[PDB]
């Protein structure tokens, strides 16, 4: 039980960490970035209204 | 009624007419490794090189208009950063090219036409037009010429400054509704072709542009409109060039068009060319898709095979596409250098596979060979110039060293 | 010589002017004029507001007979029955003499030192004609700033323009006054300093005079300062005035001048605002579509020139807003100019001074200045060196943090080691500190006795035989 133990919790830690680290940030950047992209579009079409 | 000088005009905004249109299929040698290996150019065709906020594009411009096989070349300054004219300026005069004997000057070979980020907009579009008469007017006389275009972004920019003047619908960030018209009726006149006169002589032209996208994303207006109408595509990386990794290629986003055309030029000199291009370009594919696990798995789960092909891919990256700008030994390397470097290392690898194939650990291969590695890694420091048979013997005896140490090795 | 007397007899001459009382209408910064008898583009008024103030604007548009006039110090109290213009038959000019040095003038050049006028020699347009391209020649030369981060992995030529991208909060300001105090050829500090400061707060102002007051360097420099509660409109003429003052100086008296811009993202600021007065295309994120221009027109002033001595050098010094280089302002600066610093926001939070990473940092000139006969034949490569190790110490860091610390073979502990050691002692240094160039490169190389010599690639074997047992 000792070595199985040991062993689902070294897996389980690691895939917590990697979430963590690398999966939500990348994530968030992306989601920002489509944001800003969202009212570039906004600005172009209230210009050609404008006009 | 008709008297006729050493000279005479010619409007820019109209092509010069041609007897008739051909295809380019003979290479354009680049002096760069990657390039000549695995995104070939032909001798009148197109190409882009979209920027990334300073990542050694100009590296790849000046290694271009010092070392290409063609008989005249017009680098055009369009939004140029104007202290760059100051030096290519001063070292053509001071640098030598070989055709027909060693003369000693390039400036001979070369006209320039600058127009630096300072001076008045309004002629950001007619340095274009003036650079590619000129070079259409020496195809006309039966010479390979090629224009080396710098930013076009800024020509688009000075379009959209007026067309803003002016006051008009935008289309795309404010860009006119005709940018795309523009610039297709611009690659355009590239290309092979027969010349137009009764002395039947031939000629070519071979554009190639560099686009400045905002930011680094390619989803730039003009960057999107070149890539519909241009026929090879060389992406530039942030990180490699933050690293000092020159040339500076993505290997995984840009392509040619020009890969297969090139068939009867192999076969007439290097047979097996393609072949090795593809086998090389798998083993960098497979390697990145192995290492895309390892950022969250680690390096535990890995047979023999895959943990080779990582270190196969890594000596490549670190190796074979890395070409230092300027030295003595690797500033130009030839075609032959290229093809006798690439079979090597994929000889290497093949014995690499085999050796393991038979169950015998690597691990412990690793040391054992110890040699082999930097005998290949090494390799690229074989001095050109100093004939192809030279080398060739080298490069000959080298890989039946590496397949016998193997052999002996396998122990 | 009679060439200096005929060049100024023009001088004496009178030429009156006209007085407009019929404007037609205001709005926003603007004003309209009628029945202006031939106007001139890019002309200069004076506006005589009723309660008796005298103002001052520029022409921007001429139809047939109609002048839309922009004003500087706002257009508020202006009336349509009792205000006057003066147009002045010429476009903006300012009055130069190098006994400028040594004196402060506000955000219109004119005293505010409580001294006397400026007593020219002659009058220049604050605009300029470009240079041409045929008559200048790249540096050849380098200039100790006594930073190692600066003096080493990059490098600086005089006549070169570098920015100094840095985040609001950091010290770029102490950077600056370090560099302009602690600036000298590498074996002078005889650089005449312009100083121009736009959109700035009182304290930094403040600072900016007590440093260049307790080093001496107040009795050769020049000042220009615009306050943030200063006229928006003024921040336009800033850079040129003092531009055109340094081009006077280096170019017309043979002396090396070095120049500051203290903030170009207000001067970005001003632009996008004085455009959406107007209505012209936006680019991207609003700011104006010619942006790219109007920044070049002010970077592209610098370097030498072919029969002259003096060099005029620029470090402006920008703010990125979200620290976020993709930014259209660090982009174009960054386009325009040839390398960069940058200050580094995570260094600083662990109290790294100067808080210098040098991965995102470029200088494109650093590959002519070094090499042989001003320094060591290994710096070249030194740094390609030093930069591929950070460059392994960064992402194994970043790996050790996943997996754990159980994959880092001897290749990622020897990173880590390198890459702490390489920030704790080789990039931090004091205020005060100076820093040979031959003192840096051999810490540098005490840096690299970590690795074995068998696995050091990029630099060459002949250094490596000849220093690395040293």
């Amino acid at each position: 039980a000792f070595i199985i133990l040991d062993e689902v919790i070294k897996v389980t830690n690691r895939r917590v960490n990697a979430i963590e680290h690398v999966i939500i940030p990348r994530t968030e950047n992306t989601i920002a970035y489509i944001n800003s992209e969202l009212d570039e579009l906004d600005r172009e079409e209230f210009y050609r209204l404008k006009k | 009624k008709s008297d006729f000088t050493l000279y005479h005009t010619w409007p820019v905004r109209v092509p010069r007419p041609v007897t008739e249109k051909l295809s380019a299929d003979y290479p354009l040698l680049t002096g760069q490794r990657v390039l000549d290996a695995l995104f070939p150019c032909v001798q009148g065709g197109t190409t882009c090189i979209p920027g990334a906020f300073g990542c050694g594009k100009t590296v790849i411009s000046q290694s271009l208009s010092k070392y290409s096989n063609s008989d005249a070349i017009i680098y055009v300054g369009c939004g140029e950063r104007g202290n760059e004219m100051a030096e290519v300026l001063m070292e053509f005069p001071e640098l030598y090219t070989e055709m027909s004997g060693t003369k000693e000057p390039i400036m001979k070979r070369t006209t320039l036409v600058a127009n630096t980020s300072n001076m008045p907009v309004a002629a950001r579009e007619a340095s274009i037009y003036t650079g590619i008469t000129l070079a259409e007017y020496f195809r006309d006389q039966g010479k390979n010429v090629s224009m080396i275009a710098d930013s076009s972004s800024r020509w688009a920019e000075a379009l959209r400054e007026i067309s803003g003047r002016l006051g008009e619908m935008p289309a795309d960030q404010g860009f006119p509704a005709y940018l795309g018209a523009k610039l297709a009726s611009f690659y355009e006149r590239a290309g092979k072709a027969v010349a137009l006169g009764s002395p039947d002589r031939t000629g070519s032209v071979s554009i190639v542009a560099a686009v400045s996208p905002a930011g680094g994303d390619f989803s730039d207006p003009v960057t999107t409109a070149t890539l519909g109408i241009t026929q090879v595509f060389w992406g530039l990386d942030k990180k490699l060039a933050q690293r000092k990794h020159f040339p500076s290629i993505n290997t995984s986003v840009s392509y040619s068009k020009y890969t297969n055309v090139l068939n009867k030029f192999y076969d007439s000199n290097y047979p097996e060319f393609p072949v090795l291009r593809d086998r090389m370009k798998e083993i960098l594919s497979n390697a990145e898709e192995l290492e895309q696990v390892v950022q969250l798995v680690g390096k535990s789960a890995l047979s023999d095979s895959d943990k080779i092909t990582l270190d196969v891919a890594t000596l490549i990256k670190e190796d074979f596409l890395q070409q230092n700008g300027y030295s003595t030994y690797d500033a130009f390397c030839p075609i032959w250098k290229t093809f006798d470097m690439m079979r090597a290392f994929i000889s290497y690898h093949d014995e690499a596979q085999k050796a393991v194939a038979n169950g015998a650990n690597w691990s412990k291969l690793a040391d054992s060979t110890g040699d082999v590695k930097h005998a290949v890694s090494s390799s690229k420091f074989f001095e050109p110039s100093r004939g192809e048979k030279e080398v060739h013997g080298e490069f000959e005896k080298l890989l039946s060293t590496m397949q016998e140490r193997f052999a002996e090795s396998t122990d | 010589f009679a060439i200096n007397k005929k060049a100024v007899e023009q001088g004496f001459n009178v030429k009156p002017r006209l007085n407009y009382n019929t404007v037609s209408g205001v709005n926003g910064p603007l004003v309209i004029l009628e029945k202006v008898k031939f106007p001139r583009y890019n002309e200069i008024v004076n506006l005589t507001l009723p309660d008796g103030t005298v103002r001052q604007g520029q022409v921007l548009e001429i139809r047939g007979d109609r002048a839309i006039v922009q004003v500087f110090e706002g257009t508020s109290g202006i009336d349509v029955k009792k205000t006057t213009v003066e147009f002045t038959g010429e476009s903006l000019r300012i009055p130069v003499s190098e006994d400028m040095l040594g004196r402060i003038f506000d955000g219109s050049g004119r005293p505010i030192d409580n001294g006397p006028k400026v007593f020219a020699e002659d009058y220049l347009d604050i605009n300029g004609s470009p240079i041409n391209p045929y008559a200048r020649i790249y540096p050849e030369e380098m200039i100790s700033t006594g930073v190692s981060a600066i003096d080493t992995m990059n490098s600086i030529a005089r006549g070169q323009k570098i920015p100094i991208f840095s985040a609001s909060g950091l010290p770029h300001n102490e950077i600056a006054a370090q560099i302009c105090r602690q600036a000298g050829l590498v074996r002078e500090e005889n650089f005449s300093i312009v100083f121009a400061a736009m959109g700035v707060n009182l304290e930094t102002a403040r600072f900016f005079k007590q440093d260049f007051e307790e080093n001496g360097s107040l009795e050769r420099t020049s000042l220009f300062l615009n306050l943030a509660n200063d006229p928006t409109i003024e921040r336009i003429i800033t850079p040129r005035l003092a531009l055109t003052t340094a081009e006077y100086l280096a170019y017309q008296t043979e002396r090396h001048v070095l120049t500051i811009l203290t903030d170009m993202s207000s001067y970005a600021d001003a632009l996008r605002e004085v455009s959406a007065a107007r209505e012209e295309v936006p680019g991207r994120r609003g700011y104006p579509g010619y942006m790219y221009t109007d920044l070049s027109t002010i970077y592209e002033r610098a370097g030498r020139v072919e029969g002259r001595n003096g060099s005029i050098t620029q470090i402006p010094i920008l703010t990125m807003p979200n620290d976020d280089i993709t930014h259209p302002i660090p982009d174009l600066t960054g386009y325009i100019t040839e390398g960069q610093i940058f200050v580094d926001r995570q260094l600083h939070n662990k109290g790294i001074y100067p808080p210098i990473n040098v991965l995102p940092s470029l200088s494109r000139l650093m590959k002519s200045a070094i090499g042989e006969g001003m320094t060591r034949k290994d710096h070249g490569d030194v740094s390609n060196q030093l930069y591929a190790k950070y460059a392994i110490g960064k992402d194994a860091a970043a790996m050790k943090a996943v997996v754990g610390e159980e994959a880092l073979s001897i290749e990622d502990k020897l990173s880590l080691e390198f890459l702490e050691k390489f920030e704790k002692t080789f990039i931090t240094q004091g205020a005060y500190e100076d820093r040979t160039v031959f003192e840096s490169l051999d810490q540098a190389w005490s840096l690299l006795r970590i690795y074995p010599k068998e696995m050091l690639n990029r630099i060459s074997p002949k250094i490596l035989d000849e220093f690395y047992d040293r």
